[PDB]
């Protein structure tokens, strides 16, 4: 109630940009891992799960040859905590599964590309 | 409004573009500053915009006429103040019914340039001369070109045709060996 | 039991990491004992150490193959002193989510190591 | 359950701890069948004395091109007089299908690639 109009408690592996977004701007604000200051009524949680999240993503790719072959990574992924107001500017609390297969479909494609994968 | 009369409380990081219709639209850059709020729905609207995603490929011919398509990962930001300074056309959630136009011309200028295979023993090449052209046109819509990426190739049923019997070649060398 | 709760009845493995509400952990991990946990300055974290046995099968090739399918038996615990940084850096998991990551990338590169045979030959050499 | 958990008497002779492990010294002996009391909170009930029982374990294997073939062994799992203190804390479950099966298996592995028979 009260203690959660004050402040927010986070066990271990979220964050949250506490972003006024009325009358101010507090988006410097990262909740530090357990107990920091908020105040829901102006200033509102953006929570990112950073936990060791897996994602297998699977995907046809190139080679020295004209064969393309499917390959697949599980990708671990943490968002860069400390960073999370810039790219909750640039993309927002939704990247960590938007951006990802702009990134591994080139990550491979390139890799495999290189070398007769 | 009621609650944001003569407040508006700018949604950075969320940029609610306020569409005055008193006046049709706002010709004011959203959210710089509070903004007054006019009960004639002189509103704020959510457009984040924000990781805004469109995986299309497009059907063209290449260096040897062969069916290429290439789901391009577009991936638009809007830029910050442009798109309230794009009131004239499009002040909301830049019309993603319009932006593949940047892919059917690009794209199709793109093939050809390496036939299938070339793109497919050298990505990063051509990747990079995609990203350069859909920089440019993201310019001309005003928007923030993110990582595009050049991916999931459909190229030619003839060239699976003609690995798949390269591989045969081989096969038919050690078979006859043998 | 009513007993079993507040104090912490607990046998081998279930390393309830003790931690406060919250500024950080608390500077021990109990999983084997019975005593208190109050979740203000003792939240019971519990991150059951109890081996894992768990095989995970592979299908690959080698230097030379193209069909292999190898199984392979990881029994495995968890690092206690570790699991307060588990718990904020992967959760109440400490498996599931990076089993993989101690199955697939190791089997892929040894498979690849070996060959037709080796793989037959070195056995626990391949298990080495 | 207190009353049930302390009791020890019980008709029988059989080899089970009951662990205090608040202070763990305890762990290398044994409750036999015919005592009374200990603490049904502090103390955990672990079986030491495990019957022979028959677990059959059967893998295929080969050696360098030479087919493979099930080796069929047969393990009779002789009660663990002073074998728990350590393999209830590694374990704790039935070992029979944790350790057990690489015990035997990995060991049919070499036997063949030695190549018999």
């Amino acid at each position: 109630y009260g203690v959660r109009e004050s402040v927010f408690t986070v066990e271990g592996g979220h964050r949250a940009i506490f972003f006024n977004r009325i009358g101010g701007v507090q988006q410097d604000t990262i909740l530090a891992e357990g107990l920091h200051f908020r105040i829901p009524w102006f200033q509102y949680p953006i929570i990112y799960d950073i936990r060791a999240r897996p994602r297998k993503i699977s995907s046809p790719t190139g080679s020295k040859d004209l064969q393309m072959v499917n390959i697949s990574l599980r990708v671990l992924s943490r968002p860069n905590a400390q960073e999370l107001p810039s790219m909750y500017q640039r993309l927002g609390l939704d990247y960590e599964e938007r951006v990802l297969p702009s990134i591994v479909n080139e990550v491979l494609k390139s890799v495999v590309a290189k070398f007769n994968a | 409004g009621v609650v944001n009369s003569a407040l508006y409380n700018v949604d950075a990081g969320h940029r609610a573009v306020i569409f005055d219709r008193f006046r049709g639209v706002q010709d004011i850059v959203v959210g710089e500053g509070t903004h007054f709020l006019i009960p004639w729905v002189q509103k704020p609207i959510i457009f984040d915009c924000r990781s805004r995603p469109r995986n299309v490929p497009v059907i063209t011919g290449s260096k040897d006429l062969q069916n290429v398509n290439i789901t391009l990962r577009i991936l638009f930001r809007p830029v910050a103040s442009q798109l309230p300074r794009i009131f004239t056309s499009i002040g909301e959630d830049y019309d993603e019914r319009v932006l593949p136009s940047i892919t059917t011309e690009i794209l199709k200028s793109v093939v050809a340039r390496f036939d299938a295979g070339e793109l497919i023993t050298q990505r990063e090449l051509v990747s990079r001369q995609v990203s350069d052209d859909l920089t440019e046109r993201a310019a001309t819509f005003g928007l923030i070109l993110d990582d595009v990426s050049l991916t999931h190739l459909t190229f030619g049923k003839e060239f699976t045709e003609a690995v798949e019997a390269k591989q045969v070649a081989q096969q038919e060398a050690e078979r006859a060996r043998f």
